């Protein structure tokens, strides 16, 4: 039986969230439900379709009827937006998973962009290279642009920059990196990292002369 | 519509579940209705079950939520319904089940595990379905099981990751019938935890893969094994082989169409003890047939010969000593055979042997010598059982062989001869003698004088001949306390015939000539044949064309219980003719010709009476005939059957009809 | 408790072996109410069921159809573990690989392994290059101060940074691997420090890149 | 004083047919029953004994069944020589009772009756006693109403019938109805009538002769 | 073959004594018991007892005790039954069969053909022989009827035929009816189509065993009397 | 401990009858028949016949079915026999017997009345004393029953006292047609004059009881 | 009437010899046979019962066997209490037939000589006007002896009467009285009566004497 999830359900802070698990007669089978945040290990929040395992909040609930199986949190809170799999064993397939929902809690407060820039070290320049890097913490939402300029001009060939992920307080990062020469380092009076978030600039800014 | 605390609402064409039915039920039957499902909600009132019984219905599935409102139900019954599909729901929420019966539901296969949380089931049954498979679980569970039926599928194969779910599991009945079977896993029976009792019946095998089964049975718990109608034509010293290690203790191979049984067939068996044999087609059993049976102590061999051809002359042989081996062997039923005679050396050996039936085990038995039971001389033979073996001739000092007998029965032949006494030579524990349905008995004086110790003796229809002597062939039966003499017809009797027998309690006479002897007119006056019978418990004079009785008959019968005249032709009774009869307790006067019912004679009788059957009479319905009987009819706490409905006068033709 | 601790290679060649190993302690590989087997995720949320084993009289194993005849998963009474062998690896068969314990009777999760990554790319496993970073020129009133350091170059991922040998652990912020348009690696770990320790404690920072068998440990110096 | 009942007292088939016969007991005679078969004016035969079991040298088309008090013989296809009278037989007591028999007839269509009337000859006239003979011939069935009219007057007491048993060929009785008076009341009337109701008739045939005329 | 072989009818006052045989052959008589049974004209068959050859032992229905007399002679082989008194309700068909002790009960194989007591208060008589023709022009139909009234004769038998038994098919010799008087009286009849007034000679033949009387008598009806 | 009794003897004219009684004790009378038997001295047993003390039914001996004549009293629990036309052929002894639980058996026997058909009129005994003229270490003393008339005489020594070392001589028939016994007595010498010897003679036809003491000792 | 055949009428045996007394029937009467024993002036016993059965209380030395209508009693090592007659009897059809009997006496108790003694008449008895005098032998064996009077040496014949104890049950010594019965006349016609025996156990005829009137 292919369980089918959808993509994406987003609901306000402390909202009612809703996930549903389609199949053919599903109501026959215990479902069960797992709770994974990206670069963790998928945790067990509903085993059975309706029991709690020893340490799950009560917020969980679950129900199975039909061709329906619904996972359902009250009071959402901004620990719980993660990806939430249902599953069950059936036939000797013995474990089948549904594509994978995506729950997103809303907007919460907009965040400046904690930004540092690191010059390159000392045993870089010793090795004959160098690369500035630009790191941004705690910030919402993650869509960011950040552009690096010497002095007044910038300058954009040798640049690398992150795709914005989510941390555990649910804010997002990401991180840049130049290229460069020593000579170029030791050129340019003063180098900067501009980074663009909701339209609002934050910039930080670093000299070869120390 | 019916409480007794138990509600049986069976047969009642019930489309929905009752909602009036009591708190208190503890038991619901709802057998053969037109039930289509079994919604939780018309059951929330009844959370008190313990057992549910919705058989023979038209259920599709089950809810559930169902099994949860009934927390203490111990026995759940859903056979033949069209429940053909079962989820890891349906059986989940009632753990407190002892007992499933899903008989007849059309089921294909089981998918995953539909009993897991059946750990307190004890009988699981799945009789009369497609299951092409053991299999039950993906996991070990129902550990507390001990009988699974799987009988009347199309498993065709027993393998061992199919049956080791049951590893923690003790099985002491594996119901395999009525499957065709072709192939045994290697390690499948090891796989189960424990097992005590298999049943391959109806199960085409073979003695090729029986050989295969017992070896696949070898160093397992099994005690009983079951092979009934199994096809098994031949065995051999090799077909069970592999029982060698086993303790087994009960063997059914009957109706196997057996024809021919080697030579140490059952030699594997040391510790059988009882061995089914019966219904079978043996043609000749060699010596060492039973050989290592020693241990053996119930042995069935009814109908377990071939029957005689006729024209091919094909009797079957018994080999001189075959027994000679089951020195335990204690009961032994060899009835219903064509065996044509017993040898002098037959059943030597059985030196336990306390039954043996011969019913009609031989083709011919029509003379018995005393070399006859020549080979019963060491056995402690309790009770002999020679009924329908056409016995025509009963030869001097034939049972005396057979000094611990104690009942033997000789009815149902053609014995026909003179009782000289000394056919019960050596009977000095005999107990009871049956010689009922026969040709002719030629009573003289010793007849049973060498048998005192006799208390039972059944005479029914044999034909008594010198019964009439004077001193009575009774005579020396002392402790004779039950008598038979009925459908003999007898037409004379001598008063002294039970004299000699004060410890008598039951006497059958029915279906005789009696009625001359108690006639005034009968010359010498009538005869009175119960006097001094002070022990006398039971008396039937019923069918003897009775119209007269003689008014001091029962004088002398004060311990007389019961007593039957039915089915004669009285009328006139006597006065005071029942007036010594203080413990009566049954009187029978029923299909005779009564007319007047008076206190002058049943006015004693009617005193403690518990059971009065005067049913079928042409009562003359006046005042000095009925007043004093209808009178002790209304006020009686005697009980009267068919009172209201056979109970009718015929005169005057006014009453003609009327109760 | 019940833990669960993976190994294994973090590179694999094409048409070679992909070999895991999931440690059980806690809990023993041969008992009852306890199912196990191996469980991976493809990069782009995909959670795939490769293989469950089980013992009731023997062990018996169930695979997917779509590891077909490749997947082989053997448990080990010996040293209490469960091996994990995938032939002929093609690239698609690069994933995130978590064994699974199977709870009875309904076969769900209570216990994951804490995940190991596998990559499948015949490349050559490239060392990292770990530099120090601090602010060359820190003199502030302020109560805080940021030092990290520098990961650059290497293949593949994942490579775990520790700081004072697991002594710190506030403030510790490990920002996500690039994929430079070399195609290699480059990762920044920082930490925020009170101003007023900074020469009078030491920060000391570990890497650690499990293909290419690296442990480097590189301190940060405060510039006064 | 044991009472054999059998059932049904007479009985029509055809030839071929299965039949059944019944038999019951006052009370309870076992196994030990036997069924004979009697053929009109011959001795009886020995068809079966031990209620079940066949005797030698009888039809194979014969069997028997029932225990208790209840018995059954069945004949599987009814042969020409199988119409007799059955009777059945109780061995349970040495005072032996038959049933009351069951005959088996032929069962056949309405026939009617051929109908002629004889006059008394002179030779009879001679000695002073006159005999009419109304004569029925080939008819089914056998219940007949045969009524003499002399001088449009209905006779009673003075007429004598007697029916013969089912023809080899069609199967149909024949009526011998004799009316006797003396001479003098021979030569007293005029008017001699033979009536004749029969259900083969919708309406009742008088065959008659006149006194002298004939 | 196993053969039971009684005595011919008997025919009887009421007062007299009587004793009919029953001689067995083909078996040995002795080994098997003998009994008795008696059937009225047009009643069932009622059991009157049974005797074992051997001994002379005799077994007699309730009904039938001292009421007869069962026999047997071992030397011819042959059991009779006698009454001392005949009377008007003896007058019925008497059989004697074998006992076979078979299926374990006993059972009657053989038979004997029966011996008709018909007891009654007359003499030998012989029979009337009167012709039955219809009126000359009354027959104008298909097929027309001529018989023979035997009346007034005693005892039963009669023997009927017709031209001297060349005439086969188409007769009706109809049963006895006992008279009031204590005669009996039968009707024979036969049927031909237009072969009544002159064309063949239709003579039937009465025979009577007992009187020794045998009469011819031919069927024709004059046309003045 | 069950017993018949029956008289001693009895003595008969020839062509009269004679009533033998026989008395039983120790069980119920009416339970087992009653049997007799008649024996000629040296000669064979002949059974008569049996008795039911119930009904009183009898069977006969085909040669003593004329002879002998059997009756029973159920009160006094008595059988008895009457003999009739009594001939010097019916001179015998008479016993009463009894069947048992094996009713093949005759274990229970009265001790038998001796019937005497001589008429010849009822004598009865004379006792003498017998004592030697004498020295020696045993001495022998003795009664002499002569001329008395029919058997038997019971002789008994010193009222039972005496018993071994007697010998009682059976009775020989003289011509004169009385019967003469003879009774002895052997003893030490030691004990002749210390002891006392009487011997008790019984005649019961005659009714005739002596005592007689043996001197000369 | 079945008749019973007994063989012998006679029989002497020692003590310890194993006897046999036969019986046979003029027709069947099966196994049921009844033996006794018999002591002269008592009442029959019951030894033996259905031919091979033994009665409560007799010896073990009695015992019975069958074989066609022959029945017969065999007393194994004979002691010296179970000599007498011994009859049998049919228990089978009326009438009952008994056997004419054996008569059975003991033998060895190697030769007893006779103590003879000799008793005179009494006064009291010569008052009655007949005389007699007896004359005994106490304890002898074996039965025949021959005792004859001599009054004066005169041979005396046909006055004198035997009377012969049955065998004793211990020392099987016999007793014999004979009675010489006189006429007070005939007796008074003489003086010296003497009784002589001759006998096995003596080595000289005996004779034993007195003379009247010396006592
Ligand atoms: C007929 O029935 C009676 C009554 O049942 C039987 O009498 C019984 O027989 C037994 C065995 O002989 C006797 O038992 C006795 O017990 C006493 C006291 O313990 C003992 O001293 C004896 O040795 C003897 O064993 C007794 O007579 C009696 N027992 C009873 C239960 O009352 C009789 O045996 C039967 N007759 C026949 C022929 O079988
Ligand atoms: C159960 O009860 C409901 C009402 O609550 C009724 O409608 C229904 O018919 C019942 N179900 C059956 C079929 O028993
Ligand atoms: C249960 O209900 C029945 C019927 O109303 C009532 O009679 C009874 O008292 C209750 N319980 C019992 C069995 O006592
Ligand atoms: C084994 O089978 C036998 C067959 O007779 C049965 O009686 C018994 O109950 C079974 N098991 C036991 C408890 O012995």
């Amino acid at each position: 039986s292919v369980l089918t999830q959808p993509p994406s359900v987003s609901v306000a802070p402390g909202q009612t969230a809703r996930i549903s698990c389609s199949g053919d007669n599903i109501g026959s089978y215990y479902v069960h439900w797992y709770q994974q945040k990206p670069g963790q290990a998928p945790v067990l929040v509903i085993y059975e379709d309706s029991e709690r395992p020893s340490g799950i909040p009560e917020r969980f609930s679950g129900s199975n009827s039909g061709n329906t199986a619904t996972l359902t949190i009250s009071g959402t809170q901004a620990e719980d937006e993660a990806d939430y799999y249902c599953s069950s064993y059936d036939d000797p397939n013995f474990q089948v998973f549904g594509g994978g929902t995506k729950l997103t809690v809303l907007g919460q407060p907009k965040a400046a962009p904690s930004v540092t820039l690191f010059p390159p070290s000392s045993e870089e320049l010793q090795a004959n290279k160098a690369t500035l890097v630009c790191l941004i913490s705690d910030f919402y939402p993650g869509a960011v642009t950040v552009a690096w300029k010497a002095d007044s001009s910038p300058v954009k060939a040798g640049v690398e920059t992150t795709t914005p992920s989510k941390q555990s307080n649910n804010k997002y990062a990401a991180s840049s990196y130049l290229s460069l020469t020593p000579e170029q380092w030791k050129s340019h009076r003063s180098y900067s990292c501009q980074v663009t978030h909701e339209g609002s600039t934050v910039e930080k800014t670093v000299a070869p002369t120390e | 519509t019916v409480s007794h605390e138990v509600a049986d609402c069976s047969h009642l064409k019930l489309t929905q579940v009752p909602d009036d039915l009591p708190t208190n039920i503890t038991v619901l039957n709802l057998t053969h209705n037109q039930l289509r499902r079994l919604p939780a909600a018309n059951f929330t009132r009844y959370s008190q079950l313990t057992s549910l019984d919705v058989g023979f219905n038209t259920i599709s599935k089950l809810e559930p939520e169902l099994c949860q409102k009934l927390p203490m139900l111990k026995v759940l019954n859903l056979q033949h319904n069209e429940l053909s599909q079962l989820s890891d729901k349906t059986f989940a929420f009632c753990t407190n089940l002892t007992e499933l019966h899903l008989m007849s539901n059309s089921i294909q296969k089981i998918k995953n595990n539909p009993f897991v949380k059946q750990k307190n089931l004890i009988t699981l049954d799945l009789s009369h379905n497609g299951l092409s498979s053991t299999k039950l679980g993906t996991q070990v569970q129902l550990e507390n099981l001990q009988e699974l039926l799987l009988s009347n599928n199309k498993i065709q194969a027993l393998k061992s990751e199919e049956l080791d779910i049951f590893a923690n599991s003790s099985l002491k009945k594996l119901e395999l019938s009525s499957n065709q079977i072709k192939e045994f896993s290697p390690g499948c029976f090891h796989a189960i935890g424990r097992l005590f009792g298999l049943f391959l019946n109806n199960v085409q095998l073979g003695p090729s893969l029986t050989e295969k089964l017992c070896l696949e049975l070898a160093n397992t718990s099994i005690r009983n094994l079951s092979l009934s109608n199994s096809q098994l034509s031949t065995t051999s010293n090799t077909t069970f082989l592999g029982l060698k290690w086993t303790n087994l203790t009960m063997l059914d191979l009957s109706y196997n169409n057996l024809n021919v049984v080697g030579n140490d067939s059952f030699a594997w068996l040391p510790q059988l003890e009882y061995f089914f044999l019966e219904y079978n087609n043996i043609q000749h059993l060699f010596s060492h047939s039973l050989h290592g049976l020693f241990n053996v102590r119930y042995l069935n061999l009814k109908r377990s010969f071939t029957k005689q051809s006729i024209s091919l002359a094909s009797l079957p042989k018994i080999d001189d000593f075959s027994f000679q081996w089951l020195k335990c062997l204690e009961h032994l039923n060899m009835e219903d055979n064509d065996i044509p005679g017993i040898k002098s050396n037959m059943f030597t050996g059985l030196i336990n042997l306390k039954y043996l039936s011969l019913s009609n085990s031989f083709t011919s038995l029509r003379t018995l010598t005393n070399e006859t039971f020549v080979s019963l001389a060491h056995s402690p033979l309790h009770i002999l059982n020679l009924t329908k073996n056409k016995i025509s001739k009963i030869e001097s000092d034939a049972f005396s062989w057979l000094g611990h007998l104690e009942v033997l029965d000789l009815g149902l032949n053609e014995i026909g001869q003179e009782l000289t006494g000394q056919e019960w030579r050596g009977l000095e524990n005999i107990f009871e003698i049956y010689l009922s349905y026969n040709k002719y008995l030629q009573l003289t004086r010793n007849s049973f004088a060498l048998v005192p110790s006799l208390q039972r003796l059944m005479l029914r229809r044999v034909a008594l001949k010198n019964v009439d002597s004077s001193p009575s062939p009774f005579q020396p039966l002392r402790n004779l306390t039950i008598l038979d003499l009925s459908n003999n017809n007898i037409a004379n009797i001598n008063d002294d015939m039970l004299e000699g027998l004060e410890k008598l309690e039951i006497l059958d006479l029915q279906h005789n000539n009696l009625a001359r002897l108690w006639k005034h007119a009968n010359p010498g006056g009538p005869i009175y044949f119960l006097k001094g019978l002070s022990h006398l418990h039971i008396l039937n004079l019923e069918s003897n064309g009775f119209d007269e009785i003689p008014v001091e008959v029962f004088k002398d019968l004060f311990e007389l219980k019961i007593i039957d005249l039915g089915l004669n032709n009285l009328n006139t009774l006597p006065a005071s003719v029942f007036n010594n009869q203080v413990s009566l307790k049954s009187l029978n006067l029923q299909k005779n010709l009564i007319t007047s019912v008076e206190k002058k004679v049943f006015g004693p009788a009617f005193r403690n009476l518990t059971e009065l059957d005067m049913r079928f009479n042409p009562f003359d319905c006046t005042c000095e005939s009925i007043a004093w009987f209808v009178n002790w009819i209304n006020e009686t706490h005697t009980n009267i059957p068919e009172l209201s409905s056979h109970y009718l006068c015929n005169t005057p033709p006014h009453y003609h009809g009327f109760p | 408790q019940v833990q669960l601790q993976q190994s294994g290679p973090g590179l694999v060649k094409p048409s070679q072996t992909l070999s895991l190993t999931c440690a059980i302690s806690g809990d023993s590989v041969s008992s009852n109410s306890a199912a196990w087997g191996w469980i991976r995720q493809s990069p782009g949320r995909g959670l795939e069921w490769l293989g469950i084993i089980q013992k009731r009289s023997k062990w018996y194993n169930n695979y997917a159809v779509s590891v077909k005849s490749r997947i082989t998963i053997n448990p080990d009474t010996s040293k209490n573990q469960f091996s994990l062998q995938l032939n002929s690896v093609t690239p698609e068969d690069t994933a995130v690989y978590y064994c699974a314990r199977y709870s009875y009777p309904f076969y769900s999760i209570d216990y994951w392994g804490q995940g190991t990554l596998v990559t499948v790319s015949s490349a050559s496993t490239k060392g990292p290059s770990v530099f120090p970073l601090a602010p060359c020129s820190r003199s502030t009133s302020e109560s805080t101060a940021a030092l990290g350091c520098l990961v650059k170059d290497y293949f593949p991922e994942p490579v775990t940074v520790s700081w004072n040998s697991g002594a710190l652990t506030s403030g510790v912020h490990t920002f996500p691997a690039v994929l430079q348009s070399s195609g290699l690696y480059s990762l920044s770990s920082v930490v925020t420090v009170p101003s007023s320790s900074l020469g009078t404690k030491t920060y000391t920072c570990n890497v650690d890149h499990k293909p290419s068998n690296t442990k480097v440990d590189k301190r940060v110096h405060h510039h006064h | 004083d044991i009472q054999m009942t059998q059932s049904p007292s007479s009985l029509s088939a055809s030839v071929g047919d299965r039949v059944t016969i019944t038999c019951r007991a006052s009370q309870s005679i076992g196994l030990y029953l036997a069924w004979y078969q009697q053929k009109p004016g011959k001795a009886p035969k020995l068809l079966i004994y031990a209620a079940s079991s066949l005797q030698s040298g009888v039809p194979s088309r014969f069997s028997g069944s029932g225990s208790g008090t209840d018995f059954t013989l069945t004949i599987s296809s009814l042969q020409p020589e199988d119409f007799a009278t059955y009777y059945c037989q109780q061995g349970n007591t040495l005072s032996y009772t038959f049933g009351q028999g069951t005959k088996v007839e032929i069962k056949r269509t309405v026939a009617a009756p051929s109908v002629f009337i004889f006059p008394p000859s002179d030779e009879q006239l001679k000695s002073g006693t006159a005999s009419v003979v109304c004569l029925l011939n080939n008819f089914y069935p056998r219940e007949a109403k045969v009524q003499w009219k002399v001088d449009n007057a209905l006779q009673s007491g003075n007429s004598q019938e007697s029916v013969t048993e089912q023809d080899s060929k069609d199967s149909t009785y024949s009526l011998s109805s004799t009316l006797t008076l003396s001479k003098a009341d021979y030569e007293k009337h005029k008017v001699y009538a033979c009536e004749v109701t029969h259900q083969g008739l919708s309406s009742p045939v008088t065959k008659s002769f006149n006194r002298g005329e004939c």
